[PDB]
């Protein structure tokens, strides 16, 4: 079966996707990452607060048509600049 | 509290922080995959990122449970922002399957512009303190949260909260660290969490931060607190 999922960015952006219930979400993640041009290291995908691993499947996560996935930016702050 | 480190420990910590594939994953659990890059944010003088903090908060929950401590619930460091922006309906599902009020202690790590802080909501004495190693006040933050608690209790339990008996709190002027480096805010947020989840009064100071950092990389590599 096909299912549609929405990926909300922290900037109000929303992107729809269509995949089979048994497709590893890694595809959805590299996809989004490419289209918006971001670094994977710099972002986090979450489904109802819980992380999503590249092997997870919309079926395992028990996602449903039109369910929403959140994407957030890494939370850091400062940067240490060591000299010599 | 503090301890010494085994030479073996010291090297294992040394190698995690040492050079290597930044994206190599050194510890996995809670669906988090901590990479060299992540653990490196515990190097002295570095700011902790969110992966390090969420991993640690989860170990606190497992620790508490295995040592007979109070039932602990920890929100992702992304909960509060998404609540700040989209209101309750935006995070209502983040407690899917869990009964917040059957827990005793709830921890809410909060990322501020450039520094970390924490909120502890004590469901045993309708309490709510905001601990900020930078001296700041958590007003919006605390109010924005009790309200969430209100909404959660209605949507999920269908009972209202008595926001009247729910009293804030802000750490007294003398509990705020002198040195004041945002760089260490994530360590204070974690240690405050550690102690507070245990009922152990906050005795540590900023001098113990560099040791606490080495300890914490070992605790994450082994997924076990010392």
């Amino acid at each position: 079966d096909h299912i549609n999922l929405k990926v909300a960015g922290q900037d109000g952006s929303v992107v729809q996707f269509k995949i089979k219930r048994h497709t590893p979400l890694s595809k959805l993640m590299k996809a989004y990452c490419e289209r918006q041009g971001l670094s994977m290291r710099q972002i986090r995908f979450r489904f109802d607060g819980q992380p999503i691993n590249e092997t997870d499947t919309p079926a395992q996560l028990e996602m449903e048509d039109e369910d929403t996935i959140d994407v957030f930016q890494q939370q850091t702050g400062g940067v240490y600049l060591e000299h010599h | 509290d503090l301890l010494e480190l085994t030479e073996d420990m010291e090297k294992e910590i040394s190698n995690a922080l040492g050079h290597g594939p930044q994206d190599e994953i050194l510890s996995s659990a809670f669906k988090l995959r901590i990479t060299r890059g992540d653990i490196q944010t515990l190097k002295n003088y570095h700011w902790l990122n969110d992966e390090v903090i969420n991993f640690y908060m989860n170990l606190l929950v497992e620790r508490n449970k295995k040592q007979g401590y109070p039932a602990l619930h920890v929100f992702s460091t992304f909960f509060y922002p998404k609540l700040k922006s989209g209101g309750y309906q935006a995070v209502k599902r983040w407690t899917k399957g869990v009964n917040l009020f059957e827990q005793e202690i709830i921890l809410v790590p909060i990322h501020r512009k450039v520094h970390w802080s924490l909120v502890v909501i004590d469901l045993r004495k309708k309490c709510l303190k905001y601990l900020d190693s930078m001296g700041q006040k958590g007003h919006r933050i605390c109010e924005i949260l009790l309200q969430y608690l209100q909404d959660e209790s209605k949507t999920k339990r269908n009972s209202d909260l008595n926001l009247l008996e729910w009293t804030h709190h802000s750490m007294k002027p003398h509990e705020i660290p002198q040195q004041l480096n945002g760089s260490d805010s994530g360590m204070f947020t974690c240690k405050y969490a550690d102690y507070i989840s245990r009922d152990k009064p906050i005795t540590f100071t900023q001098h113990q931060m560099p040791l606490f950092r080495k300890k914490m990389v070992w605790e994450i590599l082994h997924q076990q607190l010392l």
